[PDB]
């Protein structure tokens, strides 16, 4: 639907092919596009929550986790064999 | 490497402190007196609750991993009757008869043995609820003999039964030269038992605190009920890394690993910046914290006479800069002293201001606490010193206090008091020890 407003909203200035008013047009599709996109991402995709998990476990932002993670894994780290189950 | 902690309460000073603490930790969370979540379930926020205190049920109810021991059963049940739903009756327990619960030392040292199995049961039953348990968390009173004997029998009880776990406790002796004359067995003793567990405390007279009642409430009828508030919030900001933990601290393990290098020098003085308890600063990062170090603001008798540390740990909460608190520490490095013995990494954290307070209007009025071991630490208790230097000294009240035939015998009562006598002695022979640079050479030079 975004699409079809745009359409008509550049169809409806072909007459002026390329302008300011098409210009106009672009500079504010490009702002309701990102803005759009960007709420998709943290409302749906959880963008932001991804970030953030992803520092706080690769980067290993949250210790508790790491803690956990190596207590429970002593057996497995200290297994010196290769395929492990 | 961490784990979850239950706590205790053991004689009403642990009680009266502990309606303040958990007063306060039910509005970190937002708990409510009746235990229940008072926020709008967002789901947002990994830390909305500390797995390690709460036993969070279908409710949302967080049932306090604590156990509660009084010997006054009406102090329980008033704390019982103020946390109305919060804390549940089950894990409670009166160690008492009303004719040895005015006895310190019998009602303490009778029922740490007599009643083992009912102070037992509760314990085991709270530890046995976990896989990942850390420790034990009490809160006491050397004077309290009610605490001071249950709580050596589980010193020395829970250290054989549970070797790797984590016991210790916050001890709040009265700021009393006269009224612990009395008091000069149960509290050597705590001291007897406390000193053979290096995990086992920080350690307060209530000196200073009282002190900074009467001048930061609107009210100078200084007495517990308006103290207890400042051990709140000193005691409440010392899990902070636990609650809200980051990437050092998230457990006693961590902390005691960069604290207490020596076990046998375990017990801590501490210092807090004005708090929010019952509190804003006005000052940069930098500059509240170095005011912990001001002894005016010690929670005990406040000057010492040039104190030696071994190891100061301190924790910083709200709009902390890294450039800022350089200051602070270039400042305090300049004003703690060591031997190149205990030349050690001083550890500073950033704690967080819980998202369940009300709103900071100005998030740089940071505040903080510190926590430090100190050779004149030994100071904290001399009062006690005065009197049991006075009475052991002469062999005085061999068995006067109705000993529970333990000791019945007159030579055997004056043995116990001896070794009490032995670990306050040695207690400044190893904080003497401390303030040695030689003390590295004993087993570097040497073999
Ligand atoms: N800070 C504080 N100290 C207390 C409180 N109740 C008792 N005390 C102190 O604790 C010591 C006596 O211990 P208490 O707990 O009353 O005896 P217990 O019941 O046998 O353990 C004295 O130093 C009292 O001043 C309290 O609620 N707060």
């Amino acid at each position: 639907e975004f699409s079809k407003k745009y359409h008509v909203l550049y169809q409806s200035n072909s007459y002026r092919g390329i302008s300011t008013n098409f210009f106009e047009i672009i500079n504010d599709q490009y702002s309701e596009i990102v803005n759009h996109t960007n709420q998709i991402l943290n409302q749906k995709f959880h963008y932001r929550d991804v970030v953030f998990a992803l520092k706080n476990i690769l980067l290993m932002g949250k210790s508790d986790f790491m803690d956990a993670l190596i207590e429970k894994a002593n057996d497995i780290l200290a297994t010196p064999s290769d395929s492990l189950p | 490497m961490g784990g979850e902690i239950i706590t205790l309460q053991a004689g009403q000073c642990g009680n009266h402190v502990g309606k303040f603490l958990w007063s306060q930790l039910a509005k970190e969370h937002a708990i409510g007196t009746d235990g229940l979540s008072q926020l709008p379930d967002s789901s947002t926020e990994r830390d909305d609750d500390t797995k390690p205190f709460f036993r969070e049920n279908s409710r949302n109810k967080f049932t306090p991993r604590a156990i509660m021991m009084d010997s006054e059963p009406s102090v329980i049940a008033d704390v019982e009757n103020t946390f109305r739903g919060f804390f549940d009756p089950r894990n409670t327990w009166v160690a008492s008869d009303g004719a040895s619960a005015g006895n310190s030392w019998a009602n303490g040292y009778d029922i740490g043995t007599r009643n083992q199995d009912d102070i037992l049961n509760k314990i085991d039953k709270e530890i046995d609820s976990t896989d990942n348990f850390e420790g034990f968390q009490l809160l006491h009173s050397v004077a309290g003999g009610t605490g001071s004997g249950l709580g050596s029998n589980l010193l020395e009880a829970l250290c054989d039964r549970y070797p790797k776990k984590i016991l210790t406790t916050y001890s709040v002796f009265p700021a009393r030269s006269s009224e612990v004359v009395v008091q000069s067995y149960n509290t050597i003793l705590a001291l007897r038992r406390l000193i053979e567990d290096s995990d086992a405390t920080v350690v307060f007279d209530n000196a200073s605190l009282l002190n900074i009642s009467g001048k930061v409430f609107r009210n100078p009828n200084i007495d517990l009920q308006h103290t207890n508030q400042l051990i709140s919030t000193i005691i409440s900001s010392v899990t902070n890394s636990i609650r809200f933990p980051s990437y050092m601290y998230s457990s006693m393990s961590s902390i005691y690993s960069t604290l207490i290098p020596s076990p046998e020098l375990h017990f801590l003085s501490p210092s807090f910046t004005p708090f929010t308890s019952d509190a804003h600063k006005g000052h940069s990062s930098y500059d509240v914290m170095l005011d912990l170090l001001d002894p005016s603001n010690s929670l005990v008798s406040t000057a010492m006479n040039n104190p030696t540390y071994f190891n100061v740990y301190n924790t910083i909460i709200g709009n902390v800069e890294p450039r800022q608190i350089s200051r602070a520490m270039t400042k305090l490095q300049q004003r703690i002293k060591f031997p190149s013995w205990s030349s050690s990494a001083m550890h500073v954290n950033i704690g967080r201001r819980s998202p369940y307070l009300p709103l900071q209007p100005n998030e740089n009025e940071v505040s903080g606490m510190m926590l430090s071991n100190m050779s004149t630490v030994v100071n904290v208790f001399e009062n006690a010193c005065n009197t049991f230097d006075k009475v052991f000294a002469k062999g005085a009240f061999l068995n006067n206090y109705n000993v529970g035939d333990l000791f019945q015998s007159m030579q055997n009562v004056q043995d116990e008091f001896a070794e009490s006598r032995e670990v306050v002695q040695s207690l400044m022979e190893d904080y003497v020890a401390a303030e040695q640079d030689s003390y590295l050479d004993d087993v570097l030079v040497d073999d």
